[PDB]
């Protein structure tokens, strides 16, 4: 009963057979229409080469869709791709590599679409990122991707909303001026007095520029750099350039994987064509050649339809610029060894890491307080952000618990205010500081026992690198 | 000195006058110009780049009239590509295709030419009627960022306020635009928009009596068309560019202006070539940003149309004007005008309904 | 990968015969099967995906076959009640290329009757 | 679903002669062909596949030509080991299938 | 709630208000006379009529 | 003109209610002194205007009284409206009536 449409795939760089086995046990029947597969590898990888693979099997066969993937980082891949959809009317999911970079400004015809987040995505899961350790955002971007203008608007835009808690924003826009004299871009990196700096850059140009960092001082002691997808998206290889890790957001590191992924294209394309017959009756026919134009209004039709699919557990929709909008997304950190070693985890709001603590953070200390009325006041957090606005602190309490785990230095940093915490907060500026406030957890404040001391002196007798600011007479 | 220039243009004899024209710039280096048959349904005409980038020597490609595929494909390729048809500016613009060079202002042009045809006339009120598209929101931004005159220390009563419509490409909503329009003090109406556009607002004013002496129409290029011309009412003032129908004149200091570039790049160390015709991925050829950079700062092959000087963007800076008025059936020339030396008129203005 | 096919039988005329055909990879790979006229025509029996479902016939055998299959056993599953004017020979049949979709098989099985 | 109907009835030839069975179906099919032939009580062997693309192990005896919905299919030079009948295969629902012919030899 | 929001340094106190703001000035001028609302802040031209 | 909100809930209905007080005497001294013909309706909502980043975008309109000064709704805002330094960035005012805190 379900009739069939034409679904190439198009493989560039392995193993057609993982590829081939995953989804031939996929049984779309009990939808109205069925795929029909054709495997074709390629590694010639040309805009000629493409055009002239792409419209013959569009000569040869009846082709609905079709489904890319790459094992490259050109992103000019996509705009070939981005050029050819609205020249032939077809879908077409770009879904790794490069097909997978982002390209903004899409066509108003073009029936393009790519497995990845968006450009603003990555810049809010930058920012759950951040608000783990209140970290401040001052962001520089040199190169001009398209995907600039939405980057600092998508930035600020949050910044001004709610017990926000953040620095300023010491920006710096350059360009491509192919001016090797022009050494104010070395020296006007001296202008970032931040801790945290972002950078959305190229790969090559940040592999140029990490060695003018080094060459004023931008090492990876006292600084971190916090780097989006498009830079160091390439899992296999690394320049030798980087001792600048926790690069930001990737896809899941494998790509559930490459056969799962193509499965995941195949049961779009199906479920939207099924979805059409089943409310319009009629599918699209198919398109003649690359050569003759002459003999659509319904693939206006088919992308509505396109960007509303829905399968088993997962809600594999699309917006109007042509990403997804659940997906899963890790973080990676950079290894001083040169591998990628985190797997972090984010899903749709939420963000789940490690350690509870950034490793590699003598001017750090431990400072162990506690609560009383006013001269230390420990209050809850806000339900919607976590971290403190005017309270500045963290104050990493302990739980005490069941005698078979340890304690709970990842226990939410209830805020603390009050007089001895405002004096603290002049005496870090005062001489050279860094905090890592704690709350005692025995509740025996100024005691002494046979033997020993307890509560914050107790903590003073144990070595552990402390002050026991607070009141303590 | 033996180096290639590719081009792609509309008929037999513009290739006749082009190989002419290197034959002229070869006074300088001997050159090619080996170029090809402009073709219709262009994904085939995507196909035949590199049957002209078959030379490693070629570094500059000549388009004529659509926005064509060739900056897409021969962009990647950091090849500088020239042309005379970007008009529908959109192609040539801050979606930055690495690789285009304009020798004609755009329909979206530079509207100072409506800016300062205010102060010849001491207008201060501007109802700004503007189409949903590209091309008018390149035209909103750029009479919006000719607002500098305010930063003195002299007409500061008014230089121009009102407001402006949105105007979405539709048939029937033109009546409630220009109903809205009716009520407010402004009397001066700029239209920048489609012909066909031109064609459906077409006698909307006429049908309110917003035609005739209360107005004053400043409208764009695309008004004088075989549909938009015939209802445009009578005293509409119009714009008209010199050139752009003499393609000889632009091709010939096209090939001058290239000719300079050459002379002046052939000079330096380090010039790495081109791919030799379609090969493969990663063809970046090194010193394309190196070309964009000594063809960018250069002067004009200066003889027939007058300097032009090349900017960031890639326009001409040079002055664009005729100004058509409307008289009783037929348009004519009034003044003769310069890119600051407006230098008003040497015949009468027939205002609208009162002259 | 060979096909063998077993349950071959119409002891019953019009009665049910759940015939098989067992495979040596077949879990990717949909089924349909055919009978033999005494014009010896390959008409077709049913269909399944290899998913256990699209659930089809012919307009021959329409309104009386019971279908599934069990592709851990590599085994079909339908009886037959519409072929008790028919001699027949039925074979199985694995289309080449997988899926849900249909293909050109040149992986059909042994062939074996049912008589009434 | 879309059912077929082959003809007709007959291949009716001599030692090395000259046959054509045609696919016929309602619906056009694109070219959508395939072709087997078989003894009475052996099993089918695969011939033609969209281009008429023969089979490794199967000769160049067989040829044919036809597109949209209607083709034909023709036997020549045939040794009597191929005691067969031969058949069509669609596939643009499920699968479809219509009548085909016998082999006989004079 | 451009003055409170500009400062800084009342911040807090900002962050105190955002949960029992009213929508017109009569609403929370009667809301004080049933002591659900302990004080409340507007201008010296309404205030000083009102009472 | 009264609101179509007479209620402030949902239902919008407009109706002819009038009005008096302080302002509406000034306006009275003004028009008689400068040959004013005026119309009187009232406000959208009832928040005397204020900035805020609306559509989840880049973009910032202003709400309440103000904007409907600034879309053209009216010409002139007669009212007990402050001087701030927020609205006076395109927003001129007079020598203001009174002086308050």
């Amino acid at each position: 009963s379900p009739p069939s449409i034409g679904i190439a795939v198009i493989l560039v760089g392995s193993d057609e057979v993982a590829i081939k086995d995953a989804h031939e046990k996929d049984d779309f029947h009990h939808l109205s229409v069925v795929p029909r597969v054709e495997l074709v590898a390629m590694n010639e990888t040309d805009p000629k080469s493409i055009i002239t693979r792409i419209c013959d099997l569009m000569s040869d066969r009846k082709i609905q869709g079709v489904v890319f993937a790459d094992d490259t980082d050109q992103e000019a891949i996509a705009q070939i791709l981005d050029f050819i959809s609205a020249q032939t009317l077809t879908p077409i999911l770009g879904i790794h590599g490069g097909s997978s970079m982002i390209m903004a400004d899409k066509d108003e015809s073009s029936m393009f679409f790519q497995f990845g987040p968006s450009i603003e995505q990555q810049a809010s899961v930058m920012l759950n990122i951040m608000e783990e350790y209140d970290w401040y955002i001052f962001s520089i971007v040199t190169t001009y991707f398209p995907g600039y203008q939405d980057f600092v608007n998508k930035i600020r835009s949050t910044i001004e909303n709610s017990f926000v808690g953040w620095e300023l924003e010491e920006v710096l826009l350059l360009d491509m001026s192919l001016d090797d004299g022009d050494s104010k871009i070395q020296n006007q990196l001296k202008k970032l007095q931040s801790p945290i700096i972002l950078l959305y850059c190229t790969k090559e140009e940040a592999t140029y520029i990490f060695e003018v960092a080094n060459s004023v001082g931008l090492t990876g002691y006292g600084y971190t750099w916090i780097v989006p997808s498009l830079v160091a998206g390439d899992t296999d290889t690394v320049p030798s350039e980087f001792p600048t890790g926790l690069i930001s957001v990737s896809y899941d590191e494998w790509d559930y994987g490459l056969p799962a992924r193509v499965r995941d294209g195949i049961a779009i394309i199906t479920t939207a064509a099924s979805d059409m017959l089943s409310e319009h009756s009629f599918i699209p026919e198919p398109k003649s050649s690359c050569y003759n134009t002459h003999e659509i209004y319904q693939s206006n039709m088919l992308n509505r339809y396109l960007i509303n699919v829905t399968f088993e557990g997962r809600d594999l929709s699309f917006s109007e610029d042509g990403y997804q909008m659940h997906p899963k997304l890790v973080i990676i950190l950079l290894n001083k060894e040169r591998k990628w070693e985190r797997v972090g985890k984010w899903k749709d709001k939420s963000l789940q890491m490690k350690y509870y603590v950034w490793p590699r953070m003598d001017d750090h200390l431990s400072i162990v307080t506690l609560e009383e009325a006013p001269f230390v006041i420990v209050e809850s957090v806000d339900p919607l952000s976590g971290t403190c606005m005017r309270n500045t602190v963290p104050c990493q309490k302990r739980i005490i618990s069941e005698n078979k785990t340890d304690e709970e230095p990842g226990y939410i940093k209830k805020c603390c205010k009050g007089f001895c915490i405002d004096i603290l907060k002049k005496i870090s500026k005062s001489v050279k500081f860094t905090y890592d406030l704690y709350l005692v957890t025995n509740g025996k404040h100024g005691k002494k026992i046979n033997g020993t001391w307890n509560g914050m002196i107790g903590e003073v007798v144990m070595k552990r690198a402390y002050m026991a600011v607070g009141s303590l007479t | 000195k033996i180096v290639n220039i590719g081009a792609v243009l509309s008929t037999r004899k513009h290739e006749q006058m082009f190989r002419e024209a290197v034959n002229q710039a070869n006074k300088r280096i001997q050159l090619q110009a080996t170029s090809v048959t402009h073709k219709p349904n262009a994904i085939q005409m995507a196909l035949s780049v590199c049957e002209d980038l078959i030379s490693s020597q070629v570094y500059a490609i000549l388009v004529s009239h659509t926005p064509t595929p060739v900056s897409y494909t021969a962009g990647f390729y950091r090849i500088p590509v020239l042309g005379l048809t970007t008009r529908m500016s959109i192609y040539s613009d801050k979606s930055i295709h690495l690789s285009f060079l304009r020798t004609v202002p755009p329909y979206s042009h530079q509207s100072s030419v409506w800016f300062e045809m205010m102060r010849v006339y001491n207008w201060n009120h501007i109802i700004l009627l503007v189409s949903d598209d590209h091309e008018g929101r390149a035209a909103q931004k750029r009479l919006e960022t000719l607002l500098e005159e305010r930063e003195s220390k002299d007409n500061k009563r008014g230089p121009k306020a009102e407001k402006v419509l949105q105007f979405d490409p539709g048939t029937k909503n033109v009546t409630a635009l220009l109903m809205e329009a009716r009520e407010l003090e402004a009397r001066v109406i700029i239209l920048s928009a489609s012909e066909d556009d031109a064609a459906t607002v077409y006698r909307a004013a006429a049908m309110l009596d917003m035609t005739g002496s209360g107005y004053v129409w400043l409208v764009g290029e695309r008004e004088i068309s075989g549909n938009a011309l015939r209802y445009a009412p009578d005293g509409i003032i119009g714009l008209q560019l010199i050139n752009g129908k003499n393609e000889s004149a632009h091709i010939s200091d096209a090939v001058g202006v290239v000719a300079q570039a050459v002379h002046e790049l052939l000079e330096k160390e380090n010039i790495t070539d081109p791919p030799r015709g379609c090969v493969g991925n990663t063809n970046i050829w090194k010193t394309g940003p190196l070309f964009k950079r000594v063809l960018m700062s250069s002067k004009y092959a200066d003889g027939v149309t007058g300097r032009v000087e090349f900017n960031e963007d890639g326009d001409r800076k040079f002055a664009q004007y005729s100004i058509m008025n409307l008289q009783n059936r037929k348009l004519v020339q009034v003044g003769i005008y310069n890119g600051t030396h407006v230098i008003p008129n040497d015949r009468k203005i027939i205002w609208p309904g009162g002259e | 990968v060979k096909l063998q096919e077993s349950g071959g039988g119409l002891v019953q005329p019009g009665g049910s015969l759940k015939l098989s055909c067992a495979a040596s990879t077949f879990s990717s790979y949909t089924m349909s099967w055919v009978r033999q006229t005494p014009e010896k025509r390959l008409e077709w029996v049913a269909y399944i995906s290899n998913g256990g479902g699209g659930t089809y016939y012919p307009d021959t055998v329409k309104g009386r076959f019971t279908i599934s299959r069990d592709n851990a056993k590599n085994t079909l599953y339908l009886q037959m009640n519409s072929l008790k004017e028919d001699t027949a020979m039925y074979y199985c049949a694995r289309p080449s290329r997988g899926g849900s979709s249909y293909w050109y098989f040149d992986v059909w099985g042994a062939g074996t009757t049912v008589t009434v | 679903d879309i059912q077929m109907t082959q003809s007709p009835s007959s291949l009716s030839a001599s030692l090395g002669g000259k046959v054509t069975i045609t696919c016929k179906a309602s619906q056009d099919i694109n070219k959508y062909i395939a072709w087997y032939q078989h003894k009475p009580g052996k099993g089918p062997r695969l011939l033609i596949h969209y281009t008429s693309s023969l089979q490794p192990g199967i000769p160049s005896r067989f040829s044919g030509s036809g597109s949209g919905r209607d083709y034909s299919f023709s036997i020549s030079n045939l040794e009597p080991e191929d005691i067969a009948t031969y058949y069509c295969l669609q596939y643009d629902n499920l699968y479809t299938f219509g009548g085909g012919t016998k082999l006989e030899i004079k | 709630d451009i003055y409170f929001r500009r400062q800084v340094e009342l911040s807090t106190m900002y962050r105190h208000m955002e949960k029992h703001n009213y929508e017109s000035a009569a609403e929370a001028i009667q809301a004080v006379r049933d002591n659900k609302l302990h004080a409340f802040i507007w201008d010296s031209a309404v205030l000083e009529f009102e009472a | 003109t009264g609101p179509n909100d007479t209620s402030p809930g949902s239902p919008r209905h407009t109706v002819p209610q009038c009005c008096y007080g302080f302002c509406i005497d000034l306006l009275i001294k003004l028009a008689r002194t400068m040959q004013f013909t005026y119309e009187v309706h009232l406000v959208a909502d009832g928040k005397f205007g204020t900035q805020e980043r609306v559509q989840n975008s880049n973009k910032k309109e202003w709400n309440g009284m103000m904007g409907e000064l600034l879309s053209g709704q009216a010409d002139m805002i007669v009212a007990p409206l402050t001087i701030n330094n927020e609205r006076a960035q395109y927003i001129e005012f007079s020598k203001p009536f009174k002086y308050q805190g």
